[PDB]
RNA sequence: CGAAGAACCUUACCAGGUCUUGACAUCCUUUGACCACUCUGGAGACAGAGCUUUCCCGGGACAAAGUGACAGGUGGUGCAUGGUUGUCGUCAGCUCGUGUCGUGAGAUGUUGGGUUAAGUCCCGCAACGAGCGCAACCCUUGAUUUUAGUUGCCAGCAUUUAGUUGGGCACUCUAAAGUGACUGCCGGUGCAAGCCGGAGGAAGGUGGGGAUGACGUCAAAUCAUCAUGCCCCUUAUGACCUGGGCUACACACGUGCUACAAUGGAUAGUACAAAGGGUCGCGAAGCCGCGAGGUGGAGCUAAUCCCAUAAAACUAUUCUCAGUUCGGAUUGUAGGCUGCAACUCGCCUACAUGAAGCCGGAAUCGCUAGUAAUCGUGGAUCAGCAUGCCACGGUGAAUACG
């Protein structure tokens, strides 16, 4: 069959939407502003392990919280990275900006991060067995009560495609008391695109 | 086509009746909701992702 | 002034009872000018005849929501409630008559791909 | 179901529900009331008694069922359920009362209940014909 | 226009037709206008109306005033299968 | 004789923000009403689940609003200042 | 069905008229406001002129011309792909670790006896256990407590054309946190799981309805939402403009709306809804107009005000069973809106015309309850354009032997 996006199934249930504001007459403007913002962030901070972005609006200021595993790149030895960010984001938004940077602990408990790991591996021509399995073991060591992954594409350069999925632990997608994380990431290959999907069942 | 069409959307037409809506993400004209300004399919994506405020999945 | 609320479909009757001869007002109108049908008027009576209290009290009603039959059902419901209120020993009679059963039959959803709640299109293989 | 508000019969309410068209219970119920008023006019007696006699006349006992037997399909007779008994009576009543062709519906229905209490009418011809075919095919019981 | 606030006619056609009072009707006027009404002032001067692929001539009359130009220049050529 | 209208998408945030306002408003002036709930005006956007075909299979998205209303009954400049300083958990809208 | 809106635009197609670093981006070099508005030749794109371009503090942001790198392709392949989707099927099934049997493939488990909506649950068994699914956690509806009472309510009260004004949250209504329904209790039977009945209660047996769609099947559909490998065009398979076509018409199918009438139609009066939308948007009252509408501008960023007479129902009068006062097509004339523009090719109104049709061959479809049927309403898309789509309430059945 076809599965529902297990995040979308849980918005307004146990997860809060990431784009947080109220608006009227300003809604589309703020939305597409913040989509441009996420494009900027993903474009210039894919390397930095950026994995979640929550937006906030009040008093015209563009408040942001970037949850990342390595802060030391978003900030760090210079102190000028976040200032560059708010400068260019001022140029876009035509507003004020402020940017908190949160440290994620257990970076292998975020499906987005894990999917980027696997995707960079598969672009570097690593085996799609070892990739999935090592990501799984890293999660279950990092503290996941459940893990699941799959890859679909021209696996290994085939003509015909298929899917390879592997799971440890309890991963119930029909339960909603589940705190599940999910992600989909894309890898490029000289043969074509590979779709990596991940989802994690977490502690409490 | 679609890049030239997305351009021609944004510049002002000869007459104002010639306006028409397009999703800024993917400029498809059909099923674009002027309240969100998104097309239906991009809307479904982002609404799953929780990148749209206040919208969730309608049970009832 | 005894009191009860009564609900049927989307109809809501705030109803009250006083001791009287049998006169009845509904929305500042005659029961006959509001419910002209003998069937629905008898439906209103049903508690007052299940327990012989018709020739004793006046039924004073206000109503919103729904249609005429739904409002009637609400009214009899709130009436039976207020009869309980004035006398819990009417509980057995009115329960066994089924007037305390708040009619939970609400009007069902429409659904996608269906031309109603349950109706689907005309199927054709070819 | 439930008995009629006025008369102490569920048959009236069922007949109302079986004449009803698109929820028009008010129209159906009123015309049946006026039709009993008509038969009381032209007879002067118990509408319940005359309607009961008409029932008892239109009321079948035996009816065919279509059953595969011996490489074909046959009509085997069978004693009808007591509920389907009344159901078929009221059904037939309403359908002949529609296809009759007088002026007004209450009139059609009232004349049919009269004829039925008198052992006349299409509705009784129907019972007789059902008995006739079932009895023709009583070899298969 | 359907309304008393009208009529309508393209300025780029009205101007040429007004200049065509000294035409003497030896010449002919091409227009890509099919939406413009016919005034009586158009009478006599043949107009070559653009149907989609060609300019088709029409001779105006008193009888074809009040109508448009496209009614006399069909779009879809059809021959009874 | 002044009024606050709070409207948002999240009733827990909104209720708690209103309780915050009400406690601070009672501290800065004692006579104030409680918060009163209004109806939840909402919008159900109905979308094709598929891309190309399948008009018959869909997905529905409800954007609700929850909103509360407050009435101040004896203002002071202390109250006005406590509301002029205070910034709320965003995702909401305050109206005075 | 994509299409939750084909007049132009959309629009990708066609004819014509045109451009080639381009309609759209980066990198270089020169320059800096670029442009805007008027005139002329134009179908317009576009050419000629004018008036007039204020860049801001070497930097920043956007801009004209050169200049090649590049661009662009709704050009292809869904038999290379991702992602998204139907489908068997919300069917109850699909598997796995360890163990054991089998040379082995495979089996076992997962069969059996019962039971359940359900590989649900019990007893038994060379299997013991687990995962995905089922169920349940979620939303909504069904009764009720506390909190808060305005933009909602009006009982006890006065008074107004108006719940109006005062006053009060009684009651509704609203919406947060709670309660409750769990075979929890009783009787029968079962060994047991469970099954049947009974009580209380609003609700009794996963209460009702939703969302929620397992491994995988149809190389199912999608390169036209998007991205995307390969190939192809790259002074044209690219780009602009006007006009046309997507609305053709001998004919076939599907899906629906309207009817074929007296449980009805014309005319008048007239009661009771829910769910929704509104800022340059809803648009009141009053007035003009047969009417569609025009005028007007109140109130409203909305439980305040508007869209908004709800219609079926009911009551009266008439038509008297007729191709009819049925039906309402088609056509002619004249109007109104929208929009630069209503011929191709919008909708609506008035008058007239009055078509086919007097209940549908062989066949075939939905539905088990507030359902089917039936009546209106709203929303999206949208300037305008719906019998379509999604939600809303009103009325409200028949039947289930098996
Ligand atoms: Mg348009
Ligand atoms: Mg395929
Ligand atoms: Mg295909
Ligand atoms: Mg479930
Ligand atoms: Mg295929
Ligand atoms: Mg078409
Ligand atoms: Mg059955
Ligand atoms: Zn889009």
């Amino acid at each position: 069959g076809q599965k529902v996006h297990p995040i979308g199934m849980r918005i307004g249930v146990i997860r809060d939407w990431d784009s947080k504001w109220y608006a009227e007459k300003d809604y589309a403007d703020f939305l597409h502003e913040d989509l441009r913002i996420r494009d900027y962030v993903a474009k210039r901070l894919s390397d930095a392990s950026v994995s979640r972005v929550e937006i906030e609006r009040a008093a015209n200021r563009v408040n942001i919280t970037i949850h990342t595993a390595k802060p030391g790149m978003v900030i760090g030895k210079g102190g000028s990275e976040v200032e560059a960010l708010r400068k260019n984001l001022n140029e876009l938004t035509q507003k004020r900006v402020h940017i908190n940077i949160v440290e994620i602990k257990r970076a292998d408990l975020d499906a987005k991060l894990v999917a980027e790991n696997i995707a960079r591996q598969l672009e570097g021509r690593v085996s799609f067995r070892r990739a999935q399995k090592q990501a799984i073991q890293r999660t279950m060591r990092a503290g996941a009560k459940g893990i699941k992954t799959q890859v679909s594409g021209r696996l290994g350069g085939a003509d015909i495609a298929r899917a390879e999925h592997y799971s440890e632990g309890t991963v119930p997608l029909h339960t909603l008391r589940a705190d599940i994380d999910y992600a989909w990431e894309e890898a490029d290959t000289t043969y074509g695109k590979l779709g990596v999907k991940v989802w994690i069942y977490r502690g409490e | 086509a679609k890049k030239s069409m997305i351009a021609k959307q944004k510049r002002t037409p000869k007459y104002a009746v010639q306006a028409y809506t397009r999703c800024e993400r993917c400029g498809r004209p059909h099923s674009v909701i002027r309240k969100f300004k998104l097309c239906r399919i991009c809307f479904r994506e982002l609404a799953y992702k929780g990148q749209i405020p206040g919208v969730k999945k309608a049970s009832w | 002034q005894y009191y009860g609320t009564g609900r049927r479909k989307s109809s809501v009757a705030r109803v009250r009872l006083v001791p009287g001869d049998g006169k009845i007002v509904i929305n500042n109108r005659d029961w006959e000018d509001y419910i002209p049908f003998a069937a629905l008027r008898e439906v209103i009576k049903q508690p007052l005849v299940a327990t012989e209290t018709l020739g004793n009290y006046d039924v004073l009603v206000n109503v919103h929501g729904g249609g005429y039959t739904g409002q009637a059902g609400a009214i009899r419901h709130g009436v039976a409630r207020a009869l309980l209120q004035v006398a819990p020993e009417y509980r057995p009679a009115l329960k066994s008559a089924g007037l305390l059963t708040r009619d939970s039959r609400m009007k069902e959803r429409k659904k996608p791909g269906l031309k109603g709640a349950r109706r689907a299109p005309q199927f054709s293989k070819r | 179901v439930l008995p009629d508000p006025i008369y102490n019969s569920k048959l009236v309410t069922r007949l109302i529900n079986k004449m009803m068209v698109d929820g028009k219970r008010g129209k159906s119920q009123a015309i049946l009331y006026s039709a009993f008023d008509i038969i009381a006019q032209e007879t002067g007696k118990d509408p319940m008694e005359v309607f009961e006699q008409a029932m008892k006349n239109i009321m079948p006992l035996l009816e065919v069922k279509a059953r595969r037997v011996g490489g074909a399909n046959y009509q085997v007779p069978i004693e009808v359920r007591a509920d389907r008994r009344s159901t078929l009576g009221l059904r037939w009543l309403v359908n002949y009362a529609r296809l009759r062709g007088e002026k007004t519906m209450e009139v059609r229905v009232a004349r049919e209940i009269m004829d039925a209490a008198n052992n006349t009418g299409a509705s009784v011809k129907k019972r007789e014909d059902t008995h006739k075919m079932a009895d023709a095919n009583r070899a298969f019981a | 226009r359907s309304l008393k606030k009208g009529p309508f006619v393209d300025d780029h056609l009205m101007k040429k037709v007004e200049a065509a009072a000294e035409s003497e009707k030896k010449q002919v006027i091409k227009t890509w206008s099919r939406r413009s009404t016919i005034f009586p002032t158009f009478v006599g001067q043949t107009i070559a109306v653009y149907d989609g692929r060609k300019h088709v001539p029409v001779y105006v009359q008193e009888d074809m005033v009040g109508h448009k130009l496209g009614e006399f220049a069909p779009t879809r050529t059809y021959r009874g299968h | 004789k002044i009024r606050i209208r709070l409207k948002a998408y999240d009733h827990r945030i909104l209720d708690q923000s209103a309780e915050k306002i009400v406690e601070t408003a009672k501290r800065s002036g004692a006579s104030v009403s409680g918060p009163i709930p209004l109806p939840t005006e909402k919008s159900i956007y109905t979308v094709l689940r598929a891309v190309h075909k399948y008009k018959d299979s869909r997905e529905q998205f409800e954007m609700r609003t929850h909103k509360r209303l407050i009435d101040i009954v004896n203002p002071t400049p202390q109250t006005v200042d406590s509301l002029m300083r205070l910034d709320l958990p965003s995702g909401v809208d305050i109206e005075i």
